[PDB]
């Protein structure tokens, strides 16, 4: 496929690890008895291993010589949940966090002792402030078009 | 008293109660700032007019296929069907004609009153009225801009902005559209509801 | 009581309650959905 | 609102607390862990009490009530314990969403009145019916009281709230009983009560 690789569901190497994987916790499994609780949980172990492999197959992951998932990030529609859906994602969540803090501050500032909710925090005024970042992306790109966001000659 | 989302709580101060539709919603504070709210009463206004006009275009025709009395293809499967055009031909066409109108309304949000002439007949120009009302031609049968019916093209449009999010989400989910999922649940709603579907 | 409320808002309870709740959250995530290298739903 | 200061007691011979005058049905100074010093925690824990004095009652009869009368050769009401593995007319999830939706609406009114006082006693429908309880926790109105008992003079009103209160503590542990009977026991709980008349001695909790 792409850059030599060849997908996950037609490698062997990927089908070896599976087997190797499965059969050296079946070894494991031998010593105990078929009623024990080690015995169901190395068979709980075997399902999830089969499961995991079968996902990554079905998912079209990209395989190496080696037998192990390589990840295409430079963002070819057919691994788009490699990492630019998955990043997309991460930077909903981390804007979400640096927006709410960052409100938190500018609430605070005005304060007597704004160190006093800096060490003690104003847990109302936090949990009134959470939601806000739910729609972080448009009033950080409010505050951009009317200039809130930068502070004038720093 | 001019209606409350929440009847606890207070209605914010920016939210004075001159504009249609107000109900002292706004829990984020995204209309904090006079010009954000100037610019997302726009916002409110476009989607809801385009939802209003989709969520008919997806449901009545759907309807009475389901009736029998046309046989119109699905909201969902009408991209795929053949046309006397490309579709790369009628994205081109479609984008140019917006490119050239919205750009035109936007100058009027922007500055106001500032794009109400037609810039090839030098006559035939817009009378003077408020952003997202624009009179003369695209008001023919001349009724009147007034409260309750601005109201009720807010309110029609937010039940259309909420009838399209239902629409999306139900046909991911259910596979069908939305008259066969309102007759899916008629047939029995006690068992036929999003917690059977899932 | 007052005090006591006081006390728990305090940068370091705060800070276990919070990475706590985190911390079990992320774990029944990845007790329901286990491995995942990719987003699959697409 | 009438304070008393001579009142009987949770611990006769020791103190009440400063803020536990006695003006609250079923005051009997007993908050040995300070948990309603303030005056905004003990009226929010005070709306907690009465709400839960209540469910509890309707749960005391929803189980005391049921499980007497099965046993008898009248009705045929299976274990409260195991009537939520029951199947009725839909799935359990079903009845559960419209129970949350409904029961929502009725708190979120409730709740609005808690925070804010007076600014949810009218129908936002039909305004003319309105709520007519003045008290938080007494809604009073056509629907919540409609034989009149709740309109009265304070110490009567007061005899009434504490009557409600008391028997709400007594269901609370009432239910509480029979939950961890059923846990600690294997039978209903109107099989522990004859199981102990029968040998109140020996049928006890040193019995497994
Ligand atoms: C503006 C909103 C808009 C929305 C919500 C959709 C939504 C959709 N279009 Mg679509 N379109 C939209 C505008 C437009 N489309 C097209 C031209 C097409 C085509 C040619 C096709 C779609 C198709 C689709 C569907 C893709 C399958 C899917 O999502 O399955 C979940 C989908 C329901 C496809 C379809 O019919 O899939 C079944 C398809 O083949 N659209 C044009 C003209 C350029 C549009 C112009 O605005
Ligand atoms: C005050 C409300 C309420 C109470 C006390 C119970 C109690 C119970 N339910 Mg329900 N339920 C309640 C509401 C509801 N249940 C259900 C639906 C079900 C189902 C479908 C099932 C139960 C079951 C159970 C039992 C689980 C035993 C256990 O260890 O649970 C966990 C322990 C706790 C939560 C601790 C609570 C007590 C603590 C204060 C001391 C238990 C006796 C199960 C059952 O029958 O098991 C035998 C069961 O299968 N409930 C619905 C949806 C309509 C409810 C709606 O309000
Ligand atoms: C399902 C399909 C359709 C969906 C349609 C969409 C529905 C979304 C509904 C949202 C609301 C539903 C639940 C409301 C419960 C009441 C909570 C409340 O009192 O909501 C209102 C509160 C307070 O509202 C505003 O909150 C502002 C925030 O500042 C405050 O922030 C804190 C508030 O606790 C502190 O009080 C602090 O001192 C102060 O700075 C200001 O106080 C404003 O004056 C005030 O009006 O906010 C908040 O908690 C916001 C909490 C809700 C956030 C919703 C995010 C959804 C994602
Ligand atoms: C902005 C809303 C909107 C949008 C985007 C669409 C979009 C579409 N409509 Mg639709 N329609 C709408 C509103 C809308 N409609 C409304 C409000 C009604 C009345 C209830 C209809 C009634 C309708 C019918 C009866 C049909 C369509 C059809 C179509 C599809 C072919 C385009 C076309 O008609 O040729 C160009 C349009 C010209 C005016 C020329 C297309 C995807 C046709 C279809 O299904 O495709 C085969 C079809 O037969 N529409
Ligand atoms: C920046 C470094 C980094 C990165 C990018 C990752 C990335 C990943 N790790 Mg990892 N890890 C790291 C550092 C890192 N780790 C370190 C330093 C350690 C040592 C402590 C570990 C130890 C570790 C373990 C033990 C495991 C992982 C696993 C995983 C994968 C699980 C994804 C997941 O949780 O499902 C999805 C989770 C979500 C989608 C949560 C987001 C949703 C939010 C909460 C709500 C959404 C609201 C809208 C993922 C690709 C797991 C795995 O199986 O690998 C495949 C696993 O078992 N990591
Ligand atoms: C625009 C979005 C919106 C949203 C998210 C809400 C949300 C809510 N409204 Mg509301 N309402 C709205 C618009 C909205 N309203 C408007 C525009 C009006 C004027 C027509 C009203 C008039 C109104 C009244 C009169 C009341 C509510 C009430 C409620 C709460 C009831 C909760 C419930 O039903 O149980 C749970 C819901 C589940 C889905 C579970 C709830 C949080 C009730 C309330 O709680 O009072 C405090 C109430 O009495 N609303
Ligand atoms: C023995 C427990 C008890 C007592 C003494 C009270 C007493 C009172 N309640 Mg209350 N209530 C209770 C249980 C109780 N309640 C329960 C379990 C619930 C949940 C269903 C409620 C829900 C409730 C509401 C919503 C309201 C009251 C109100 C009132 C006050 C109105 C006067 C009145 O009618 O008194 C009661 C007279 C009695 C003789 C006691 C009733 C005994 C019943 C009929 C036995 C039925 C057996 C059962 C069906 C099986 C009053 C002080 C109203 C109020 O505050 O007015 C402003 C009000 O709004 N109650
Ligand atoms: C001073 C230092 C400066 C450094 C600057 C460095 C720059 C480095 C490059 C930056 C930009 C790189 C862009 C690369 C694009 C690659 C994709 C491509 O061209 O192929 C074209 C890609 C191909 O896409 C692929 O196609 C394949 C089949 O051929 C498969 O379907 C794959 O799944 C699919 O990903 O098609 C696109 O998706 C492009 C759509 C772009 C539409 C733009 C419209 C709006 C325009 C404005
Ligand atoms: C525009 C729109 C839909 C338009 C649809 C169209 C054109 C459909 C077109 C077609 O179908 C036809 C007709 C025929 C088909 O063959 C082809 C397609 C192409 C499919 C929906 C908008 C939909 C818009 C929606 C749903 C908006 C919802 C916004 C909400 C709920 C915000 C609420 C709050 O922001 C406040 C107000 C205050 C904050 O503090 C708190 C929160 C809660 C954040
Ligand atoms: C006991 C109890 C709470 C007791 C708390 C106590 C004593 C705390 C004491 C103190 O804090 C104080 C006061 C002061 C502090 O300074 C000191 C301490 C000492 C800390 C609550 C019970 C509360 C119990 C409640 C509310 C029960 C409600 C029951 C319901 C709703 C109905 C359920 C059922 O419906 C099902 C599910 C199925 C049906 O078949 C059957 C039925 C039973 C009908
Ligand atoms: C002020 C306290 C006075 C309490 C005095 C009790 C003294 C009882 C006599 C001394 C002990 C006799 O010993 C005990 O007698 C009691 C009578 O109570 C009986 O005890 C019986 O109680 C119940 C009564 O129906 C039976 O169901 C049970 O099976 C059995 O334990 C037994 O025969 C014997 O276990």
């Amino acid at each position: 496929d792409i850059a030599g690789l060849t997908p996950c569901k037609d490698s062997k190497q990927f089908a070896k690890r599976e087997k190797q994987s499965i059969k050296k916790l079946e070894s494991s499994l031998k010593l105990y008895a078929p009623d024990s609780a080690p015995a169901l949980a190395i068979n709980a172990t075997i399902e999830k291993t089969k499961r995991r492999f079968d996902n990554y197959g079905k998912q079209g992951l990209l395989c190496g010589a080696d037998g192990l998932p390589h990840l295409i990030v430079s963002g070819d529609q057919r691994h788009w949940g490699e990492f630019i859906t998955p990043g997309i994602l991460f930077l909903y969540i981390a804007g979400w966090i640096g927006w709410v803090g960052r409100s938190y501050l500018i609430a605070i500032r005005d304060d007597k002792k704004p160190t006093q909710k800096e060490i003690i925090i104003d847990v109302p005024l936090a949990t009134g402030l959470v939601f806000r970042g739910f729609s972080w992306p448009i009033a950080a790109y409010r505050e951009l078009l009317n200039g809130e966001l930068v502070a004038k000659d720093v | 008293k001019k209606g409350e989302w929440l009847p606890g709580l207070a209605s914010p101060g920016y939210l004075t109660g001159s504009l249609p539709g107000d109900n002292g919603f706004d829990p984020l504070g995204l209309a904090e700032d006079p010009e954000n709210l100037k610019w997302f009463v726009q916002a409110e206004l476009v989607n809801g007019r385009w939802a209003m006009l989709g969520v008919a275009g997806m449901l009545l025709p759907e309807v009475f296929t389901s009736i029998g009395i046309i046989n119109v293809p699905k909201w969902y499967d009408a991209g795929k069907e053949e046309y006397f055009a490309s579709s790369s031909t009628l994205f081109v066409i479609e984008f140019i004609l917006f490119h050239y109108v919205e750009i035109r309304r936007w100058q009027d949000i922007k500055n106001p009153g500032s794009v109400n002439q037609d810039p090839i007949f030098k006559q035939y120009s817009l009378p003077a009225g408020e952003v997202g009302y624009p009179g003369g031609i695209f008001n023919p049968l001349n009724f009147a801009p007034t409260l309750e019916a601005k109201e009720k093209e807010i309110a029609n449009g937010r039940l259309a902005m909420l009838a399209f999010l239902g629409f999306i989400i139900q046909h991911n989910v259910t596979g069908k559209g939305p008259f066969d999922n309102l007759l899916q649940h008629i047939s029995d709603p006690w068992h036929n509801t999003i917690v059977q579907t899932l | 009581m007052r005090d006591l409320k006081t006390y728990l808002s305090v940068a370091p309870v705060a800070s276990t309650l919070w990475f706590a709740a985190l911390a079990g959250l992320l774990i029944e995530i990845n007790r329901f959905f286990p491995d995942a290298l990719t987003f699959p739903f697409f | 609102t009438v304070a008393e200061p001579d009142r009987p007691l949770w611990f006769p011979g020791s103190t009440p607390p400063p803020w536990l005058d006695g003006s609250l049905p079923g005051d009997f100074g007993f908050d040995p862990l300070g948990l309603g010093s303030d005056p905004e925690s003990l009226r929010w824990n005070v709306q907690a009490e009465l709400v839960h004095s209540r469910w509890a009652m309707l749960g005391a009869a929803g189980i005391f009530i049921p499980e007497f009368l099965t046993k008898l050769g009248i009705l045929n009401t299976p274990s409260w314990y195991t009537a939520g593995e029951q199947e009725y007319f839909t799935d359990t999830t079903t009845l559960f969403i419209v129970e949350l939706v409904f029961i929502g609406w009725a708190e979120g009114r409730r709740w609005a009145d808690i925070l804010n006082p007076g600014c949810v006693n009218t129908d936002p429908i039909f305004p003319n019916n309105k709520l007519t309880g003045t008290d938080v926790g007494y809604p009073g109105g056509l629907w919540f009281d409609p034989l009149g008992w709740g309109s009265a003079s304070p110490q009567k009103l007061k005899e009434l709230r504490t009557k409600e209160i008391k028997n709400g503590r007594l269901a609370m542990l009432a239910v509480m009983g029979a939950w961890f009977q059923h846990i600690y026991t294997g039978t209903g709980p109107i099989d522990n009560l004859f199981a102990h008349l029968a040998d109140p001695g020996h049928a006890t909790i040193f019995a497994a």
